[PDB]
């Protein structure tokens, strides 16, 4: 079985910036079954460059592809802000055919902080057993957060859902919801919740908390 | 599971450049060119190889490579009821080998007697000479010339057979010479494709080398241009004329066989996934160009003639062995040099024919291969058996009487057999197996199905095309007649038993494997239409 | 022009067998070979199976043969993926892919139809509203999804009206229940001068519900 391996993984590219990304595969594949596919989020492939150096009908000029043997690569001579998918590469060359494992595409964005929101336990939660502390941080860039949940000052590290959104294709930035889940018994037993993110923005981390009385 | 495969790819194209190209490259294109308006004739002829000719070379090429195996076994699994085809295919290819194997003979006999410091054929003084030779060709037939005499007189001695049903002696200096040529035959096909694959590398090569200095040396003779000039000088009145078109229809179709059992055996030694569609237009195009760069060798020689020999082009310009062993070897015999231009020219000659023959046998041993195994590991002795029987029967074309002979199978044998054998494999593979059918096999083999184009040929022109050469061939026949003889009357019919006795096979196949099997009448066409493929 | 629509496909317990269906519009469908390929919710690409045009010839993953059976009925223009014995490596979104050559790659493809299987059982979410504990310019507010199985949800606010600074974070699994949940900032001067309901639906269970906003 012949696979297709992609680096980077992950690139992130500052708009009008040149990007090259590789696929190489494990067996050689004629330069004329190698294919290029573009994926945006929540959205099914795209055919993009096939046998190699040859773009699909609707495919802006800014991209070319070039390669041979186990060796090929996606070139974007001007990026830009709808060019931000993820690419896979594609053997047609034998059987069982093989996709390459991916490069994720993202667009460079100025650093802004995070804004923390907590949202204490609803009554309809806590009519049954459970209570949920949830907490969101927004538009922030880049992607890595790092979010602290404390209880009376001390650290909780147990039963945390944290979700982070896709690139916003509007302000390029990234959000998360971080949810920290307990019985209401554990929730009644401690009169404050505290939600703590460390961003690279700061440092100092961004703080917001809320005490249980009120 | 397994089948016995090419090594190396070059070896295939080789083989099939070899089978291609033959001395009708050199005898007949150049000439039909001449005769039908020089530059003007190549647009007909262009058409026709693009329409009809590329389209049914392209197609058995495919079927080759798809079914993987011979002539009788591929028809039988694509259309069980026109497995006939199979053997219409197998007998035309066996009696061709019966005659056609002669003309090497001829090319051998012509390089052994070419050892002087003077050739033989130059003058009208020696002993098998009349009274009535000339030093080169003219227009009256009484008055023959120097080089005729002798290939008439001398090597076939021909002057002493009153006909057909006279053959008078054997020349053994014939047989010897034919026999040398199944020799080589046998020590090339008895091992299989690896050795017969690696043969064709200097029997399909030395011919260009040979067309190579006899292209110089024809350019830089005096009169050259003059030659080059009636080759292909254009004139378009022509192509208003349907004999034009009918004669590169029919030349397109016989230059590159199609259809004739031996494409289908070498494709069937391919690997699968192997891109049969570039195999096919490099291979038709180097065929075609070699007979393109022939006519320049032809007729610069031929120009030289008309300049410095003074003899009418009308005269000189010829088709068929009376160019070759005739026209050319006495211009030749002039220039100086004489003795090496004499020697590679009868060994192109001959190494023209060899590849041609390999595959008409080989087309023959892998269909019978494939259907009868008991055969399949005894080949080294079939074979033997085979060339034996060329040979015995063989002798026939080399009694003094033999070219009345070999002219009787050259005009029945092949020549209308082939063309309704053909005919129902394009209709097979179309109308019966189906286009779709079809161009999803070559699909699963190199990738991509044909093009509209393809397939509109293969279905709508190829019968058209193939319909129109068989119309044009029965309209103009005359019965068999060779110089001033004519052929009897019971020669004739001995003949289309000849021609006949291959495609008969086609209806009676199929009626007896119609009757051989049960069910209803509607019932039973479905059983002998369905591929073997589909039953799996 | 062409368009694929892959049909069928939903939750199913392992060992089981479903048949996922292609509707092919806008070509011949006849003349075109196709494939399914499917993408494992960790977003890899994997090609299945590919069916001729006269589907005479079929090719399969290593990973699917003998289980998988890929089909044509180019009668009603219908590529048919019947699938048996299913694992949990199986779950993937499948993919309607044509291509008739092999040198121009897929050149179309449906828009997926969803493949789970688990042994997890179908659950409705519990959807609670989230408001603030205790400026401006802008107010946030929330809607949490919880213990819900299985995917998709659909999550809007007042029935789509706003599409402007809301994020709506992806369900995360976490033993055997995805919960999700879904932010959306406005004014101060906008909120609660109205009220602001956050609507869910989980037709898999069949739950259709709206959640009104209220300060507490
Ligand atoms: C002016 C004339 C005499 C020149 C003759 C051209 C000769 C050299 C041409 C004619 C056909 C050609 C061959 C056609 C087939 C192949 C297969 C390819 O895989 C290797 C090259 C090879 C073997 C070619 C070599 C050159 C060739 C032999
Ligand atoms: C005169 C000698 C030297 C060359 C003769 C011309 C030959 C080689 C040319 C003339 C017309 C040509 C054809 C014109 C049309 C097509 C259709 C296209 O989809 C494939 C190529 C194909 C099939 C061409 C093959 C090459 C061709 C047959
Ligand atoms: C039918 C198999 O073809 C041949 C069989 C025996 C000897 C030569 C053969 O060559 C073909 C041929 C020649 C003359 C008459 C009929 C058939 C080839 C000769 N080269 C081009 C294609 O036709
Ligand atoms: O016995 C027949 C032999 O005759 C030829 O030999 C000729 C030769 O062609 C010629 O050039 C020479 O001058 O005379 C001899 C015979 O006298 C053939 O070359 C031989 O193959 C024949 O066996
Ligand atoms: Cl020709
Ligand atoms: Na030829
Ligand atoms: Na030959």
């Amino acid at each position: 079985e012949n696979v297709l391996t992609q680096s980077p993984a992950i690139m992130s590219t500052s708009p009008g910036e040149k990007v090259t990304m590789t696929c190489r595969a494990s067996s050689s594949v004629g330069s004329s079954y190698l294919h290029w596919y573009q994926q945006k989020s929540g959205a099914s492939p795209k055919l993009w460059i096939y046998s190699t150096s040859n773009l699909a009908s609707g495919v802006p000029a800014r991209f070319s592809g070039s390669g041979s043997g186990t060796s090929y690569s996606l070139t974007i001579s001007s990026v830009e802000a709808e060019d931000a998918a993820t690419y896979y590469c594609q053997q047609f060359s034998g059987y069982p055919l093989t996709f390459g494992s991916g490069t994720k595409l993202e667009m460079k964005r100025a650093d802004a902080a995070p804004t923390v929101s907590i949202f204490p336990p609803s009554s309809e939660q806590l009519t049954s057993g459970g209570a949920s502390v949830v907490c969101f941080l927004n538009n922030f860039y880049p992607k890595d957060i790092n979010v602290k949940w404390k209880i009376d000052g001390s650290e909780r590290q147990n039963g945390v859902l944290n979700s982070w959104t896709d690139q916003d294709s509007k302000d390029s930035t990234y959000s998360m919801s971080s949810t920290l889940t307990l019985t209401k018994d554990e929730y009644e037993r401690h009169n404050s919740y505290t939600c703590e993110a460390t961003h690279k923005t700061s440092t100092s981390p961004i703080v917001k908390s809320f005490n249980r009385n009120e | 599971d397994e089948r016995e495969t090419w090594s190396g790819k070059v070896d295939f194209l080789l083989s099939v450049i070899g089978f291609a190209v033959d001395l009708a490259n050199v005898w007949r294109f150049p000439y039909l060119c001449y005769k039908n308006g020089g530059g003007a004739f190549l647009v007909p002829y262009g058409i026709m190889l693009a329409v009809g000719g590329i389209p049914l070379f392209y197609m058995e090429l495919a079927l080759g490579q798809h079914n993987r195996k011979g002539a009788i076994t591929c028809w039988g699994r694509l259309v069980p009821l026109f497995k006939g085809i199979g053997y219409a295919v197998v007998l035309i290819a066996f009696y061709v080998d019966f005659y056609y194997n002669v003309i090497i003979a001829w090319s051998l006999r012509f390089f052994f007697a070419s050892f002087t410091n003077s050739l033989p054929w130059t003058s009208c003084n020696n002993i098998w000479n009349t009274p009535n030779c000339r030093p080169f060709e003219g227009h009256v037939e009484g008055f023959q010339s120097a080089a005729s005499e002798y290939f008439n007189r001398y090597i076939l001695e021909l002057n002493r057979s009153e006909g057909i049903h006279d053959l008078g002696a054997i020349k053994w200096d014939m047989a010897l010479c034919l026999l040398i040529v199944y020799l080589i035959c046998y020590f090339s096909l008895w091992k299989g494709i690896s050795t017969s694959g690696k043969v064709v590398w200097f029997t399909a090569l030395f011919p260009y080398a040979v067309l190579l200095i006899l292209l110089i040396r024809g350019l830089t003779l005096p009169g050259s241009f003059l030659g080059i000039q009636y080759y292909l000088t254009p004139n378009f009145s022509a192509i208003y004329k349907a004999e034009v078109w009918v004669d590169a229809a029919t030349q397109v179709f016989f230059s590159l066989g199609p259809g004739f059992g031996v494409l289908l055996a070498y494709a069937s030694y391919n690997k699968y996934h192997n891109n049969v569609y570039k195999d096919a237009l490099l291979t038709s195009f180097i065929n075609s160009a070699t007979s393109f760069i022939a006519g320049f060798v032809i007729f610069s020689v031929l120009g030289y003639m008309a300049h410095t020999l003074g003899v009418r082009i009308e005269d000189v310009a010829t088709e068929g062995p009376g160019l070759v062993f005739v026209v050319y070897p006495a211009a030749i015999a002039t220039m100086p040099a004489s003795t090496f231009w004499a020697l590679i020219f009868f060994m192109m000659l001959a190494t023209l024919g060899l590849d041609s023959s390999f595959g008409g046998s080989e087309a023959i041993i892998t269909a019978l291969s494939d259907e009868f195994p008991k055969i399949k590991r005894n080949r080294e002795l079939f074979v033997a058996g085979l060339f034996s029987l060329y040979f015995v029967v063989g002798l026939a074309s080399c009694t003094q009487g033999g070219f009345y002979f070999f002219h009787l199978l050259d005009r029945y044998a092949a020549g209308y057999s082939i063309l309704v054998a053909v005919f129902f494999e394009a209709i097979a593979v179309s109308w019966i197996y189906g286009t779709n059918r079809f161009s999803e096999d070559i699909r699963d083999m190199i990738g991509f199905p044909p093009g509209r184009y393809w397939q509109v040929c293969w279905r709508f022109v190829a019968p058209i095309f193939l319909l129109f050469i068989t119309v044009y061939g029965l309209i103009g026949y005359e019965p068999l007649t060779y110089a001033d003889y004519v052929y009897p009357s019971w020669a004739n019919a001995l003949g289309w038993c000849i021609a006949g006795s291959s495609v008969v096979m086609i209806p009676a196949v199929a009626i007896f494997k119609l009757l051989s099997t049960p069910g209803s009448l509607r019932q039973r066409f479905t059983i002998l239409t369905t591929p073997w493929r589909d039953q799996q | 022009e062409v368009q694929l629509v892959e049909s069928g496909g939903g939750l199913v317990k392992p060992g089981g067998s479903l048949k996922l269906s292609c509707a092919a519009s806008g070509f011949t469908f006849s003349s075109y070979a196709m494939s399914w390929v499917r993408q494992s919710p960790e977003k890899r690409l994997e090609w299945v199976a590919e069916i001729s045009s006269g589907g005479r010839y079929i090719y399969y993953s290593d990973t699917v043969t003998g289980r998988f059976t890929i089909s044509r009925d180019n009668a009603r223009n219908i590529l048919h993926l019947e699938m048996s014995s299913l694992r949990s490596e199986d779950t993937a979104m499948y993919y309607c892919a044509r291509g008739e050559v092999r040198q121009r790659g897929f050149d179309y493809w449906g828009q997926g139809t969803t493949l789970t299987v688990s042994s997890a059982k179908t659950t409705a979410p519990s959807v609670y509203p989230l408001a603030p504990v205790c400026t401006g310019s802008s107010v946030t507010l929330g809607c949490l999804v919880k213990g819900y199985f299985p995917e998709p949800v659909t999550l809007t606010w007042n029935s789509g009206s706003l599409s402007s600074g809301v994020h709506t974070f992806p369900a995360v699994l976490q033993s055997d229940l995805y919960t999700l949940s879904s932010s959306v900032t406005v004014t101060s001067s906008t909120w609660p001068s109205q009220s602001i309901t956050c609507n869910v639906a989980h037709p898999a269970s069949s739950t259709k519900v709206d959640k009104k906003i209220e300060p507490r």
